[PDB]
């Protein structure tokens, strides 16, 4: 790979009144095919038999990229992710040079990607106060699984793996990776994340079109049902115990889920 | 005057993001010739 | 027997493409799609019929894990989403 010269600025931003206090602080770095650092290369070469394994390598380090949040050789951002906007979709490109063998993990690892940055961009805009101590709470146990789960289980198994582990295979990985359940407990969380997200929709969609035993009793009593941008306290314990009652035939997910309700 | 400003400013971020999509489709056609050099070179 | 067989595919890349057959994964000598191969005709009967069946297991295993994903996306009592 030829090294592209090309210039490497970062600096803080000094504007931080529209990033919550737990989002971003300094610049992005320039994408692959926008300020080349490295010369890439061509993945039919390597396609061919002898040097598939470095193929496989090649991938799966750019995968391990993905993984922690970074893009890839071969495996670069997509046209709708924006490095200046918290709210853009994330997306990731793959070169079709490469083969679908490949190609197909690379989807999935992507996708498992996609949703750790998705659920990261989430928890960093919950930290803030609009959202409320609930949901900033919810935030806070999100970003404690992420630490001390899924990027610590990578870094425990998938980096030793292809440092120090001759003979590894990228299926073996996701075989790890299964075992581990950390894409399940991800994937679930995904779900969650998007129904919320869904709600939210509906709450804002709603603009126009939004007893007598209050008289009977002696007390000065009302309803201010004012509802919000986002659900707050008990809107949020209502749609996890619905999420729980959804739940159906994994104890151990419900167990964690109840865990984290109950912290939260 | 200022919800204008901001407007205006949304309409010249609209225009160079046609200029950046310009500019990827420059960029797809440079790696396309890029590939090219190495074709014909190897 | 090797003026006989010098077109045959050696032993290592049949095994090293066999994995990927196997792991759900296409390969070069074998377009794996949903439902054909595509098998080479330079590959000996028997060695073309022991290929045939761990590429009827790698269809097995391809078919198991669609319906996996399907009955994952759908929702069905915990009885039948422990079994599956």
């Amino acid at each position: 790979m030829e090294i592209k010269e090309v210039d490497d600025r970062a600096e803080l931003l000094r504007y931080t009144n529209n990033i919550p206090l737990l989002g971003k602080l300094v610049n992005h770095q320039p994408l692959w095919s926008t300020n080349p650092k490295l010369k890439s290369f061509s993945l039919e070469k390597i396609s061919a038999p002898d040097q598939r394994r470095v193929q496989e390598a090649l991938v799966v380090k750019d995968l391990l990229n993905v993984l922690i949040g970074l893009e890839g050789t071969y495996i670069r951002y997509f046209n709708d992710y924006e490095p200046s906007d918290p709210e853009t979709p994330i997306e990731f490109k793959i070169a079709k040079k490469m083969d679908p063998s490949f190609k197909t993990f690379s989807r999935r690892i992507v996708r498992y990607g996609k949703q750790y940055m998705i659920l990261t961009r989430a928890y960093e805009k919950w930290s803030d106060t609009s959202f409320g101590m609930v949901l900033q709470r919810f935030a806070y146990e999100i970003r404690r699984f992420l630490e001390d789960v899924y990027l610590k289980t990578l870094v425990e198994r998938l980096e030793r793996d292809f440092n120090k582990v001759p003979n590894f295979s990228i299926r073996e990985l996701e075989q790890i990776i299964n075992e581990t359940e950390v894409n399940k407990q991800m994937e679930l969380l995904y779900n969650i994340y998007e129904e919320i997200f869904r709600e939210i929709e509906e709450r804002r969609t709603n603009q126009s079109s939004q007893n007598e035993s209050s008289l009977h009793l002696r007390l000065m009593v009302a309803f201010d049902t004012t509802v919000y941008p986002v659900p707050k306290g008990g809107a949020i314990l209502k749609i996890f115990q619905q999420k729980i009652l959804e739940n159906l035939g994994d104890r151990s997910s419900v167990m964690f889920l109840k865990k984290l309700l109950n912290n939260i | 005057e200022i919800k204008s400003l901001k407007h205006e400013i949304k309409e010249l971020r609209k225009e160079k993001n046609d200029t950046l999509n310009n500019y990827d489709t420059l960029e797809e056609e440079t790696d396309d010739l890029k590939n090219r050099l190495q074709a014909l070179e190897k | 027997s090797n003026p006989y067989y010098v077109n045959t595919i050696p032993e290592e890349d049949i095994l090293k493409y066999v994995s990927y057959t196997l792991l759900a994964t296409t390969s070069a000598l074998f377009p794996f799609d949903h439902e054909q191969i595509q098998i080479p005709s330079k590959i000996p009967n028997f060695e073309s019929g022991l290929l045939h069946l761990i590429f009827e297991a790698g269809l097995l295993y391809q078919s198991l894990g669609y319906k996996v994903e399907k009955f994952r996306m759908l929702n069905i009592s915990p009885m039948k989403k422990a079994l599956i």
